[PDB]
């Protein structure tokens, strides 16, 4: 499988989240995603094909995971943007008031601004705490996609955020969305990752 | 908020 950031993947042939982003381990190939996706050891399947299985994840305090896959995947520097897509160049944290985006599987890409950072999200499961916030819409399915800038640098993977009845916050006004994401740094620091770049 |  081509791996690109917000591409459709399953968790066990039940659940559905999106690639965050490409990355190696020494001779492993990877991406990181949402560690609510998986349980460490489930397999992750592309197109109805495996492609790896979670090697780890934290969830919840942190929504955080890496998939290792097998040789045969390519990995890829870019994010998809409906056919298009942008590359991967660092990961520089952008600060608040920066224009960011997203892709992911349910509402394509989508763009919008960081509004707040160490923002606590209260799910069912436990909190997560250290996400920051953005506006730019989603919908179930979005998880584990990129969040990304224009000018291609990695801010991190979709977590949740305030979805409505519809299964998004795409229908209601940018300035009441509240959509949140885990920080990429710290992913990339705890696991030892590096990012694939272009 | 819900996790996605």
């Amino acid at each position: 499988a081509n791996i690109v950031g917000g591409i459709e993947y399953s968790i066990n042939n039940a659940s559905l989240c999106s690639v965050g982003f490409s990355v190696t381990r020494g001779a492993t190939k990877g991406f990181v995603t949402a560690g609510h996706c998986g349980t460490v050891n489930a397999t992750a399947r592309i197109g109805g094909a495996v492609v790896g299985t979670f090697a780890a994840r934290v969830f919840p305090g942190n929504d955080r995971a890496w998939v290792s896959l097998t040789s045969a995947q390519t990995l890829l520097p870019r994010v998809a943007n409906g056919s298009s897509f942008v590359t991967v160049r660092g990961s520089t944290e952008a600060a608040v008031g920066a224009a960011v985006c997203r892709s992911g599987r349910t509402t394509g890409y989508q763009c919008g601004t960081i509004t707040a950072k160490n923002v606590t999200a209260n799910y069912a499961e436990g909190a997560v705490r250290g996400l920051t916030q953005g506006n730019a819409c989603m919908g179930r399915g979005d998880s584990g996609g990129s969040w990304i800038t224009s000018a291609g640098q990695a801010q991190g993977v979709m977590s949740g955020g305030n979805v409505q009845s519809n299964g998004n916050n795409c229908g209601i006004p940018a300035s009441q969305r509240s959509s949140l994401f885990e920080r990429l740094q710290p992913i990339l620091s705890q696991y030892g990752l590096s990012l694939v770049t272009g | 908020a819900a996790p996605i």
